[PDB]
């Protein structure tokens, strides 16, 4: 509806996006490290 | 009761479900087909190796939208 619950979720989602992007790229690295 | 628009989140859901399927099959490199949509809707909701915890994250989303539709379906009466 407004930009109440619109941000509410936004802020969160934006939050996870971020977190997925981060620990794919994290864990590849890890495991390029650990299998070198 | 809850989600007045009826148009947004009701979409919203199918595209995030869309996408984690989408990422869920690109982290190939455990079926992407059955076994993701099962796994997304007995997470979010009570009834119902390392890809699946990096990604379990969602259960945030998951239990702030259960929270806030039990609250609203208990405050809108």
């Amino acid at each position: 509806t407004f930009e109440n619950m619109a941000g509410v979720f936004m802020l969160v989602a934006g939050g996870i996006v971020a977190g997925i992007f981060l620990i794919f790229i994290e864990i590849a690295y890890k495991r390029h490290k650990d299998a070198r | 009761f809850s989600a007045s628009v009826w148009v947004m989140m009701f979409v919203m859901l199918l595209i995030v479900s869309a996408i984690a399927v989408f990422v869920f099959e690109y982290f190939s490199p455990s079926f992407t087909i059955g076994k993701a949509i099962w796994l997304l809707w007995g997470l979010v909701f009570n009834n119902s190796t390392t890809s699946k915890i990096m990604v379990s994250v969602w259960a945030f989303f998951a239990v702030i939208f259960l929270a806030s539709y039990t609250a609203n379906l208990a405050a809108f009466m």
